[PDB]
C-alpha cells in the first residue's frame, strides 16, 4: 500500500440517506410506523476552498412518494397509505456566502 | 359435503375441468373470498350440487377453491396449474409485509405452480438457501429475524427470484406512564408544558385530559422519540399564554392498541394572578 | 407542464456502502497550532449506511479498511505557500450487513 | 542602454536553434527560471558587454521568458514561443496552483501553451461553459474571480487538453488583539493549571506560549480549537496537571499572524499556593 495524494471530495451530488420519521406523518400521537424507514435521495456534499463559499444546490425537485402508515389493532395492523415530500437536488455549485 | 375428489389436484395447462361440490342444503364455490362463474342445481332427492368449468388452465389459477353453505365448515381443495409463463404466484403487497405482535413460527408465502418445483428460501442478499420447510401450498414456515427474504426456484433453466419479504416484529411491554412539568406553578400568561413519557411499546397511543378541554378550544400534543432501541416516546402538551382556569387536573392516559395496556398519570398545575 | 400520475412507492434505503464526505481539519493534523491551511479541506470516504428494516437491527460494517492518504500543511509566509506533507488514514467500510441487537 | 538582437516576442520551430544578444555599458547577463543559463560573455575594447546565449534543439518548454540583465530592476524581457505538439499547458510548480490573496483585485490564472495560435478557454473546474475572461497567450487569463477552482482547456491536434486546476483562495486578515485568561489565576499544589488565548479576524496565526516551566523544563503543548469557522475564532488553552510550585509567575501568549507579520501579545500572572 503506498498512500496516494489525498483527493478534494468536489462539490455535487452523491446519494444519501433520509429517514422517514413519524413526525413527518403525524405528529399528534404515536399509534403507528411507517414503512419503509428510510429512503435514498440526492444531495450537494464535498467542500469548498474556502468558508466564504459554500456548496448549496442549484436546482432542487420536490416529489411526492408513497410509504405506509401502520396503525394496529388487534394482533391484526391497519395499513393506509400515505404521502412522504422528497426532496433531490440536481446540481451544485460552490455559492459565494 | 363433497367434491369429485380431492384433495389437491394437478392440471395440465389450457386444458380444461370440472369440479362439483354437493350438500342437502344450498351450496356454492369461492376462489379467492368471491365466488366465480357456477351453475347451481337442485336434486329431487333433496341434494344441492354446484358446479364451475376451469377453461383454458393458466398458473395464475393455482390455489384454494372451497365449496360453502350459502345461497365454518367447507371442503378446500388445491389446484396446481404448472405453467412454465407464471414464476411465483404473484401476491398482495400487504403479504409482503409480515407484522407480528408477538414471537411466533412464520410463513413466508412465495408459491408456484408445478408440485415438483425445488423452492429455496434465502435472505435478500445472500446466497445460501435456509433450513427452513417448504409447503408448495403454503411456502416457508419457520422463525426468523426481522430481516427480508425471498424465495428461489429454476423455471425452465432460469433462476427466478420473487419478490422480497419482511419480518417485522412490534415492539411491546407494559405501561407506564410518567409526568412532569416545567413547573407545576405558572403565572397568568406564561407557559404551560407538561411532559408524558413512555418506554417500552412502539406504538402507543395519548389521550390528553384536562381543564381547558371540554368547551373549548383543545390543544394539540407533540410526540417525539428519544432513543429508538428501548422506545422512548414522549407526548408534551403546551399552552402558550396561561388562562387561569387552566389550573387543575391535567391527565396523560396512554394505551396500546397491540394489547391493550393501560396506565395513567397526573399532575395538578395552579396558575396565578 | 403535467402528466398522469403514476404513484411511486418509496423504497428502503438498502444496508450497504455509499461515498461519504470528510472534513480533514487542522486540528487533526496538529492541534498545536494555527499556522497552516490544509489541503485538501475533505476527501470521499465508502461508508455503511442505510436502516434495516427495524430498530433493533443495525446496519454494519462487515469489512473495513484503513486506507492512508497524504495531504499538505500550506503555512503562509508574506502570503507565500511553504508546503508541507502529512498522512491521515481512512477508515473505509467495503461490505455491511444488517445485524440484530 | 541595454539592448537585444533583435527582440522582442518569437515563435520558434521545434529542434531549431537561437543566438540571442544582450549588450551594455556595464557586465550584462541572461536569465531563464530565476537561474542564468550556459552563456558566453565578454568585453568589447569600446567599452561595451555583451552576453550570447545558444539555444539549442528547441523543444516546447523552452517557451517563455528570457531576460537579459546587468550582473556579475531596469532589464529587457524576450518571450520566445516554441509551438510543440507534445506539449500541451506548461507544467508549473504547486505553489502557482494555489492563488492566496489578502484584498479584493485582478487576478491572474497563469496557464500557458507553446503555440500562440492555440485555442484556450477557461473554466470552473467542474462545469462546461467557457468563462468570458481576457487570455494572454503570455501570461494566462486576467479577471475577476470567486474563491473557486478553474482549469483551462485547449484543442492540441485533435484531443482536448485541460490544465491542471487553479485555486483561488482570499485569506481572511485583520487586526491581532490577544485576550488571555484562566480557570482561576490562584491555583493550589497538585491540581490544574488552564490558560487561553483567544484572537479573531485571521484564518492562519502563531501562537507563542512563555512560561515558568518553559527554559530548563518540559515545555507544555498548547491545544488550539476554532469556535466561529466564519469570522475566524481561534482559541488556544494552554493546559498544565499536577501543577508543580514554581510555576507561579508570569504566562504570556505572544501571537503573530505571518501573512502581514501583525504581532500582539498578553501576560497574567498565575500563583500556585501549598
Ligand atoms: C527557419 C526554420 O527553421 N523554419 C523551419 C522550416 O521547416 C519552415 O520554414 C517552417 C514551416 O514552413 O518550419 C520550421
Ligand atoms: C385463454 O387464456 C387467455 C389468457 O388468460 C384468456 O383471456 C382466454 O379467455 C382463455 N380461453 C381461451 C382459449 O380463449
Ligand atoms: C352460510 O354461510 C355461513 C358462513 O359462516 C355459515 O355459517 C352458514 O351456516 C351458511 N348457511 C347455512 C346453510 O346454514
Ligand atoms: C408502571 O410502573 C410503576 C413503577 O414505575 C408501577 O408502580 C405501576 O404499577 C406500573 N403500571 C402498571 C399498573 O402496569
Ligand atoms: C387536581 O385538582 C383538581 C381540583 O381542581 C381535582 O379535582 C383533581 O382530583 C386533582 N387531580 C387528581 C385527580 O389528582
Ligand atoms: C384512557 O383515556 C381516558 C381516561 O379515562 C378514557 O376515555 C380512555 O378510554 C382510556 N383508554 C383506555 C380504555 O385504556
Ligand atoms: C534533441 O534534444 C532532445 C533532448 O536532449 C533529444 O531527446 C533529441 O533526441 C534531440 N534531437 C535529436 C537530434 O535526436
Ligand atoms: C482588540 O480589542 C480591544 C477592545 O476590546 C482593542 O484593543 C481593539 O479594538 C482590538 N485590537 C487592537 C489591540 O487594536
Ligand atoms: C513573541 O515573544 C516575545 C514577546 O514580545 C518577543 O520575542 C516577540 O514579540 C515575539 N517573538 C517572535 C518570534 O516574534
Ligand atoms: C398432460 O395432460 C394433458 C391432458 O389434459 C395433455 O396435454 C398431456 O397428456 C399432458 N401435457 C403435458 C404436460 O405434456
Ligand atoms: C413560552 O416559553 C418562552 C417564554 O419566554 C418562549 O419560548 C416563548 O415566549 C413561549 N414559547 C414559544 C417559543 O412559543
Ligand atoms: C547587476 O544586477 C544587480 C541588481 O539585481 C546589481 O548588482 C546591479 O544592478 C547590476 N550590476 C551592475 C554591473 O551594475
Ligand atoms: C485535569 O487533571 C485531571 C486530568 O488531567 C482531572 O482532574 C481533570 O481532567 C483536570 N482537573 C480538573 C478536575 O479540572
Ligand atoms: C503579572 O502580575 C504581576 C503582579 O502579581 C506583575 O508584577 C507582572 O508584571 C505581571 N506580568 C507581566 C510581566 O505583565
Amino acid at each position: 500500500t503506498i498512500a496516494e495524494p489525498a483527493m478534494i471530495a468536489e462539490c455535487k451530488t452523491r446519494t444519501e440517506v433520509f429517514e422517514i420519521s413519524r413526525r413527518l406523518i403525524d405528529r399528534t400521537n404515536a399509534n403507528f410506523l411507517v414503512w419503509p424507514p428510510c429512503v435514498e435521495v440526492q444531495r450537494c456534499s464535498g467542500c469548498c476552498n474556502n468558508r466564504n463559499v459554500q456548496c448549496r444546490p442549484t436546482q432542487v425537485q420536490l416529489r411526492p412518494v408513497q410509504v405506509r402508515k401502520i396503525e394496529i389493532v388487534r394482533k391484526k395492523p391497519i395499513f393506509k397509505k400515505a404521502t412522504v415530500t422528497l426532496e433531490d437536488h440536481l446540481a451544485c455549485k460552490c455559492e459565494t456566502v | 359435503v363433497v367434491t369429485p375428489p380431492g384433495p389437491e389436484l394437478v392440471l395440465n395447462v389450457s386444458s380444461t375441468f370440472v369440479l362439483t361440490c354437493s350438500g342437502s342444503a344450498p351450496v356454492v364455490w369461492e376462489r379467492m373470498s368471491q365466488e366465480p362463474p357456477q351453475e347451481m342445481a337442485k336434486a329431487q332427492d333433496g341434494t344441492f350440487s354446484s358446479v364451475l368449468t376451469l377453461t383454458n388452465l393458466t398458473g395464475l389459477d393455482t390455489g384454494e377453491y372451497f365449496c360453502t353453505h350459502n345461497d365454518d365448515e367447507r371442503k378446500r381443495l388445491y389446484i396446481f396449474v404448472p405453467d412454465p409463463t407464471v414464476g411465483f404466484l404473484p401476491n398482495d403487497a400487504e403479504e409482503l409485509f409480515i407484522f407480528l405482535t408477538e414471537i411466533t413460527e412464520i410463513t413466508i408465502p412465495c408459491r408456484v405452480t408445478d408440485p415438483q418445483l425445488v423452492v429455496t428460501l434465502h435472505e435478500k442478499k445472500g446466497d445460501v438457501a435456509l433450513p427452513v420447510p417448504y409447503d408448495h401450498q403454503r411456502g416457508f414456515s419457520g422463525i426468523f429475524e426481522d430481516r427480508s427474504y425471498i424465495c428461489k426456484t429454476t423455471i425452465g433453466d432460469r433462476e427466478v427470484d420473487s419478490d422480497a419479504y419482511y419480518v417485522y416484529r412490534l415492539q411491546v411491554s407494559s405501561i407506564n406512564v410518567s409526568v412532569n412539568a416545567v413547573q407545576t406553578v405558572v403565572r397568568q400568561g406564561e407557559n404551560i408544558t407538561l411532559m408524558c413519557i413512555v418506554i417500552g411499546n412502539e406504538v402507543v397511543n395519548f389521550e390528553w385530559t384536562y381543564p381547558r378541554k371540554e368547551s373549548g378550544r383543545l390543544v394539540e400534543p407533540v410526540t417525539d422519540f428519544l432513543l429508538d432501541m428501548p422506545y422512548h416516546i414522549r407526548s408534551i402538551l403546551h399552552i402558550p399564554s396561561a388562562e387561569l382556569e387552566d389550573s387543575g387536573t391535567y391527565t396523560c392516559n396512554v394505551t396500546e392498541s397491540v394489547n391493550d395496556h393501560q396506565d395513567e398519570k397526573a399532575i395538578n398545575i395552579t396558575v396565578v394572578e
